[PDB]
């Protein structure tokens, strides 16, 4: 279940994001397909919870060669929420960028591209951290809410 | 800062050497060794990344090593080609990774551990002298030393008059032979007109076969 | 990928300023270069990583420069310590390392003083016999020996032994064994020992008979 995190890390500015990954000063585009070949790490789609997704191929069958083939993609669009809620997802591309797809905000008040509930909360997930360093002094707040009839528990990150 | 590895080995062709490494908190991605040979630059044998479970090796060693986790490395179907130093790196940030592997510069090394492939076994060395005569060619200097031949193993050490000549000594590193066994020279230059009034003796010593040997070097 | 380093032997004062290259057969993409030194009988210490970036702990002397496929060692001023072999290695692809480059105090230029000996009778009677050239203190380092058996060109039974730079005049001492069975020896009359180096104008032959 391993192989199907994508691992194309190329830390070409000698900044060291890879490390944290086995073991902070400075402080939208549409969930479609990524290709995996651009990935490296986990890739996290924020339904009201958050989820973990895997390299697959076009069709969705589970592919296990770390997101190298270029036939590896993320079918970001599938697990969108069939009601039309609140959508987002985030992952780190090659050279340490956090990189986010989503919904266009439609006012203050509506939601951010990543992990973004709110321009001021942030949906907390094992890896937010690595993909926000910005966020490490953030509130956490449980949350239960119905969306589209399923329940959704998950912790919210706020100034 | 250098890192615990195993004791040196001395093992006979088609044998298996195990050599360890202990970390001294302590983060660390993967499994490296490099390896030298004597009088040689530094080879990549295999690597080994615990996290993921995967591991590459080199053309020559993918045959007969491998790598696992205190880490430890093993070959097997040993040659006199792999007698080297093998040292064990722990670098701590990867730089390149590509599925599943993560490469980066090496960090953390060990002290490193002799690895001699030899079948033969220990034997005191025999000296002979290596003679002054009438060849002063720069300014009345002349050579004179001994030869420590066929002694195994590794190490023997020489002095002369017993400490009281150290000026102009020239003790040459050891040569393994064809015969799996070393050879040592030990020279030293000395003025041609004491050849006669002065006498040099070389002081020979090879504890691990415990023989100690006082050759008086002398012309004709 | 093949790393190429160059010079094989950079000869400078205490105090000068020494730059070793790094040359790749093929460009190392995105640079994951690191330059590693080793002292005599020591384990090698990681200099510089990442091409420019320094090494922690690493004195501000070194340097470290380069992209594509030719990269550079910068020591600005070299002190005492920083005279051993140097290492580039590239972690981009399959890890790989060049062949070292020697850093030697310069001096002025000395021709070897040359003799040759015979095997001893004693050496003789155990059956074997050795004939031993010596090169004492030259310098540079670079020296070629080539053994002659009744003028017959000696080719591959013979080894060599070179001592450490010496603290005290910075030269280099040579010692070439030719091994020789007991019966061969006694065949052949004249043994000789051509010498060939920078600090001599013509090779330089010691010779010897059996007598
Ligand atoms: C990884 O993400 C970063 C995010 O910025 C990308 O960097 C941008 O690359 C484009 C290339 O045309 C430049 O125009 C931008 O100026 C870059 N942005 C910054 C902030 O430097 C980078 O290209 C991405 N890597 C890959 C392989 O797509
Ligand atoms: C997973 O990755 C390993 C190492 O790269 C490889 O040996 C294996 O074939 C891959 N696939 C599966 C299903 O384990
Ligand atoms: C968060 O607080 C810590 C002190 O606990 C500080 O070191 C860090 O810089 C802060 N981060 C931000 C983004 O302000
Ligand atoms: C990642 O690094 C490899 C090797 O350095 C290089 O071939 C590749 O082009 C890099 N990735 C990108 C997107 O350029």
């Amino acid at each position: 279940h391993i192989n199907r995190t994508a691992l194309n890390c190329n830390d070409s500015l000698q900044t060291g994001f890879i490390t944290s990954l086995f073991y902070s000063s400075g402080c939208p585009r549409p969930c479609d397909v990524v290709s995996a070949r651009t990935v490296c790490g986990p890739v996290y789609c924020f339904t009201p919870s958050p989820v973990v997704v895997g390299t697959t191929d076009k069709l969705g069958i589970p592919t296990y060669n770390w997101g190298e083939n270029e036939t590896d993609v993320f079918m970001l669009e599938s697990l969108r929420p069939p009601t039309g809620g609140w959508f987002g997802c985030t992952w780190m591309n090659s050279t340490g960028f956090t990189k986010t797809c989503g919904a266009p905000p439609g006012g203050p008040t509506d939601g951010g591209s990543g992990p973004w509930i709110t321009p001021r909360c942030l949906v907390d997930y094992p890896y937010r951290l690595w993909h926000y360093p910005c966020t490490v002094n953030f509130t956490l707040h449980k949350v239960r809410m119905f969306v589209g009839g399923i329940e959704h528990r998950f912790d919210a990150a706020c100034n | 800062q250098l890192l615990e590895q195993s004791g040196a080995e001395v093992k006979t062709p088609g044998s298996s050497v195990r050599v360890s490494c202990r970390p001294p908190n302590f983060n660390s991605y993967s499994i490296n060794w490099v390896r030298q040979a004597p009088g040689h630059g530094l080879e990549w044998v295999g690597t080994f990344i615990p996290m993921f479970g995967t591991s590459k090796y080199a053309q020559k060693f993918q045959g007969r090593v491998t790598i696992t986790a205190t880490a430890y490395m093993d070959l097997n179907s040993l040659r006199s080609d792999d007698t080297a130093f093998y040292y064990c790196v722990r670098p701590e940030t990867p730089r390149y990774c590509s599925g599943g592997f993560c490469y980066g510069e090496f960090d953390n090394w060990g002290q490193g551990t002799l690895v001699t492939v030899s079948s033969a076994s220990t034997k005191g060395p025999s000296v002979f002298p290596l003679a002054p005569s009438s060849k002063s060619t720069s300014g009345g200097t002349a050579a004179l030393g001994c030869l420590v031949k066929d002694y195994f193993p590794e190490p023997v050490t020489v002095s002369w008059n017993s400490g009281a000549l150290t000026s102009g000594v020239h003790t040459f590193p050891a040569v393994l032979q064809s015969s799996g066994l070393y050879s040592l020279s030990s020279v030293v230059t000395v003025p041609s007109s004491s050849l006669g009034t002065q006498t040099y003796i070389c002081n020979v010593n090879h504890k691990p076969s415990n023989t100690k040997v006082d050759k008086k070097v002398e012309p004709k | 990928l093949t790393l190429t380093q160059s010079p094989g032997t950079l000869s400078l004062s205490p105090g000068k300023r020494a730059t070793l290259s790094c040359r790749a057969s093929q460009s190392v993409s995105g640079s994951y270069l690191a330059w590693y030194q080793q002292k005599p009988g020591q384990a090698p210490r990681l200099l510089i990583y990442g091409a420019s970036n320094r090494a922690t702990g690493i004195p501000h002397r070194f340097s470290g420069s380069g992209s594509g496929t030719d990269f550079t060692l910068t020591i600005s001023r070299l002190e005492p310590e920083d005279f051993a072999v140097y290492y580039c290695q590239q972690y981009g692809s399959s890890p790989t390392f060049g062949q070292g480059t020697r850093v030697d105090i310069k001096r002025t230029v000395a021709a070897p003083s040359v003799f040759i000996f015979p095997p001893s009778d004693e050496q003789l009677k155990s059956g074997t016999a050795s004939v031993v050239c010596l090169l004492n203190n030259f310098y540079p380092r670079e020296a070629k020996v080539q053994w002659k058996v009744d003028n017959a060109l000696q080719s591959g039974n013979s080894q060599e032994s070179v001592t450490e730079q010496d603290s005290k005049d910075s030269t280099y001492s040579l010692s070439s064994t030719l091994t020789l069975s007991k019966a061969d020896y006694e065949k052949h009359k004249v043994y000789a020992c051509e010498v060939t180096h920078q600090g001599l104008s013509s090779p330089v032959t010691k010779s010897f008979n059996r007598g």
